[PDB]
DNA sequence: AAAAAAAAAAAAAAAA
């Protein structure tokens, strides 16, 4: 069953917001896959992202800055997260999330220009809340809230 | 101007600075003999700044 | 007086 | 060889209960303990400076980044830091004109200008807030850089622009929040040049007040002082033991009366009933003369001890088990002998000297990094060294920049627990509501005390003044 | 069936009188579709909108200002609803609102 | 305490003391921050607390 | 410089009216950028499209078509297109072609 | 008027 929410990114640029946002949404009860998010790195992390997108992403969160709008590991896991958009036949799956104040809309990339990006822009806590009613609206699988998990 | 091998008086711009010391001798833990640490500086290396 | 300070020692360390 | 004992570092309290090490990662994550539903802030200054308070607390609503992210952790935004609401948008502004500012400025007596510059900010305030509508939960006095220049002791104005109150203290800031402690109005005060200080240049291009690297560090620091300033908990202590006082004594002199007087101020905290941390002033201020004596009188530390057993009866109902009054100096027999006859048989009374004075500096043997911040050298069963100011993985640095000194911390009277003793003060170093740091170097009540006392020392004229810390700091 | 109430705007300028109207009517028992309350995020959104307008707008409500006259926004949208009151023969199905004086 | 006193000028004067001065503490003495205090006062000061 | 001209269409639908219309316009002088056009693909292509329209295109042609009209790959090259349209400040830059009854 | 052993008031610099 499909339960996790992966979030993809920059890795060395934008990781900041993607621990915060990480560790907020664990802490909410979500169930949260990102390669900064788990420590030590082999061989098997790229044959992995593949499955796990393929295979247990319910939500796809996509970091959108000006760092990770054209950037290659960004690029192809995009790719196969619309596959996986196409073969799920659900249209809201893929989530931008646009962070960055001089990536304007109008220079975003092909697969997400058409796509409702939430405004983390001008409040990171505005963007939260909004990432939640898109959550329960669209039924996103959840456990009970606990911040000891975060922790 | 080094003991050892570390330099103890050296050279700041126009003004030469100097590794210093401060002595205090002291009883009540055991009978030490404690050392401070300051730097002073000099325009000659022999008249302090006042 | 000695010439070498007085050495103390602790159990716990650290790394850079 | 001497062996050295290293104190597990005190976890402070968050939202939820969840314990966390350092307290801006611990508000970043899991937030303030109470909800605080919005910060509806008053704001007092010249209209060139409420554009500069408009601009940086726009600028802190979105989230700002250090240099290192490691060392300093960045801010996520005030309210998804907070969950509270603090816009630009809301703001009261009382107008200062430019003129009635240099009106008072261009003076020869400090004394008289500095009296005078505080009374034009205060009067505005105090105007606002009886004859105002708008509800002020705290007055953001921004201050332009000639009046700090020129409104401090032992500022000389320069003769070109000398164009023309001995009962108060010529420190603006202190003599400030003293005028205003018969209305209990939160203030916080900024430099202009704290705020948006790119526009301030120096004559290299430089500013002169760069925290250009540090800005992140700037917000976390404004962000939590505003947020206890309108009535927040930002963190809480979590190893405090049930029933102990602490209380910290400072002493602080008045030059306006004759003789120093040497006025003495105290800090309180306890635990209270259920879990919340009181942490409350405990102000009697209790005048002692002769010039340097620093020892109370009978009546003074009898009256002293008797307010604090009453503040601790009041709010739990019974006397604290174990007190621990901190000092930075060392008491004499008599005081012991005033605070024993008022000292009940069940509590436990011990006196604690902490010092700066003593310089012993561990240096280690290899690497340019200092000791770490925690290691203790027990000299016997009632004194010992502690290194609050150190080293500590976590920040990835130090605390302080050279090689640091500990703090001299020994048992006068009392028997105490040395290990305890250490295990406490390491708590206390962590409780600073003023600054959103990993921890500080000197016990809390020995500093909020201190402070208390350089507010309360600058106006003569204190009658029954707050014990709450948000009038204060 | 059409059960919807297209309130098309301008986004950022006429949020505050959208967000009115629609709380108002969604008081009243009308169904409303307005992008500020009910577009959903991460979803095709000019497909999302046609689709609203072409299938399930019951009738569409144009808010006109300043900004919603050579907004291209709102014109896409007005050309959409034009198109379909053409297709369901409804001269009433489309009704400005003037809130700028 | 205050309230069954024949006195109704020193009854309605220490009454009137004793919510002012727990406000008045709570106002200077106490870390919270409040916008505007609710006073809930029974129903037999209202019978005898009024000239 | 913007000098090639790019035509969108559905790829495996609108093969004989887009193979005529670039082997014309080829022929009469124009720089025409077109999927049916290069022979091979790979993974670069996506990337490519967008590079193209963002920073060759001069002229954008869409087929219009009842399969080009709904078709995802055309929906995001027409809104890539219509970014290019806001950025370069020139109205005449999309020109559809209807071909389909 | 020295001393040691203990005190706070004040100003400057630098990261935090
Ligand atoms: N998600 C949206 O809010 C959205 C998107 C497209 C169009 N519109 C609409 O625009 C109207 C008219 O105003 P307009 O011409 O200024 O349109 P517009 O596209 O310029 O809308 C402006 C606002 O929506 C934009 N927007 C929001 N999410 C976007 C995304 N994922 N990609 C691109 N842009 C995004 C901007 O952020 C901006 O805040 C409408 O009546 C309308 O429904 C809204």
């Amino acid at each position: 069953m499909r339960n996790k929410i992966f979030i993809s990114h920059a890795t060395p640029d934008d990781n900041d917001f993607t621990r915060w946002l990480a560790l907020k949404l664990i802490g909410l009860g979500y169930e949260v896959w990102c390669d900064i998010l788990f420590l030590d790195k082999g061989v098997d992390f790229w044959s992995n992202i593949e499955k796990v997108i393929r295979e247990d992403t319910c939500k796809f969160l996509l970091v959108s800055s000006s760092y990770s709008n054209q950037r290659e590991g960004v690029l192809k896991e995009l790719a196969v997260a619309a596959k996986v958009k196409k073969q799920l036949k659900d249209d809201k799956f893929i989530i931008p999330l646009a962070i960055d104040e001089q990536l304007s809309y109008d220079d975003i990339n092909i697969d997400i220009v058409r796509l409702n990006a939430i405004d983390f822009k001008m409040s990171w806590a505005r963007g939260l809340k909004d990432i939640l009613e898109a959550f329960e609206k669209q039924k996103v699988p959840k456990e009970v809230a606990d911040a000891s998990k975060s922790n | 101007d080094k003991f050892e091998k570390t330099m103890l008086v050296g050279k700041q711009k126009d003004k030469n600075w100097h590794f210093a010391i401060s002595g205090a001798s002291k009883l009540y833990p055991f009978p030490v003999l404690m050392i401070s640490s300051h730097i002073f500086f000099t325009a000659d290396g022999k008249k302090l700044i006042d | 007086v000695s010439n070498e300070p007085v050495k103390f020692k602790g159990n716990v360390s650290y790394n850079i | 060889m001497k062996e050295l004992i290293y104190i597990e570092e005190p976890k402070i309290l968050f939202a939820h209960g969840q314990k966390c090490t350092d307290a801006r990662d611990g508000l970043a994550l899991f937030g303030p303990l109470n909800n605080l539903y919005g910060i509806k802030s008053g704001v007092i200054g010249t209209k060139q400076g409420l554009k500069i308070f408009r601009d940086y607390l726009d600028h802190i609503q979105k989230p700002i980044y250090n240099s290192n992210s490691i060392t300093r952790p960045m801010f996520p935004g005030f309210e998804a830091v907070f969950d509270c609401k603090w816009e630009s948008t809301g703001i009261t502004f009382k107008e200062v004109t430019n003129e009635d500012i240099g009106k008072f400025l261009y003076n020869s007596s400090t004394h008289k200008r500095t009296y005078d510059l505080v009374s034009l900010f205060i009067d505005k305030i105090i105007s606002a807030n009886k004859n105002e509508d708008e509800n002020v939960d705290v007055w953001f006095v921004i201050v332009p850089d000639e009046i700090y220049k020129y409104c401090r002791p032992n500022s000389v104005l320069p003769k070109e622009m000398v164009q023309t109150t001995y009962n108060y203290d010529a420190q603006f800031h202190d003599q400030f929040k003293a005028r205003l402690l018969k209305h209990t109005i939160p203030t916080q005060i900024f430099r202009e040049s704290t705020l948006a200080w790119r526009d301030f240049k120096n004559a290299f291009g430089l500013p002169i007040r760069d925290f250009s690297k540090i800005e992140g560090h700037l917000a976390w620091t404004i962000s939590t002082a505003a947020f206890y300033k309108a009535g927040g908990k930002p963190w809480k202590l979590s190893d405090v033991r049930n029933g102990v006082c602490y209380l910290g004594l400072v002493y602080k002199k008045v030059e306006k009366s004759k003789n120093p007087r040497n006025a003495c101020c105290a800090a309180q905290m306890f635990l209270d009933n259920g879990d919340g941390t009181v942490f409350k002033g405990e102000v009697g201020p209790w005048y002692n003369p002769k010039n340097g004596q620093y020892h109370l009188e009978p009546k003074e530390a009898k009256a002293l001890l008797s307010q604090s057993l009453q503040s601790y009866k009041e709010q739990i109902g019974e006397y604290p088990k174990e007190v621990f009054i901190h000092a930075k100096t060392r008491f004499n027999h008599q005081e012991w002998d005033a605070f024993l006859e008022v000292t009940p048989k069940e509590t436990n009374l011990v006196g604690v000297t902490i010092s700066k004075t003593k310089p012993l500096k561990l240096y280690k043997t290899e690497g340019d990094y200092t000791i770490l911040r925690g290691n203790a050298y027990v000299v016997n069963e009632r004194s010992a060294f502690l290194w609050t100011v150190g080293y500590v993985p976590k920040i990835q640095t130090a605390l302080s920049m050279e090689v640091p000194n500990p703090l001299f911390i020994e048992i006068n009277k009392g028997e105490a627990d040395i290990k305890q003793v250490l295990k406490d003060i390491l708590s206390l170093t962590k409780l600073n509501y003023n600054a959103c740091i990993f921890a500080d170097g000197e016990p809390v009540t020995l500093r909020f005390a201190d402070k208390i006392g350089e507010i309360l020392t600058a106006s003569t004229d204190i009658k029954t003044p707050p014990l709450a810390f948000k009038y204060y700091i």
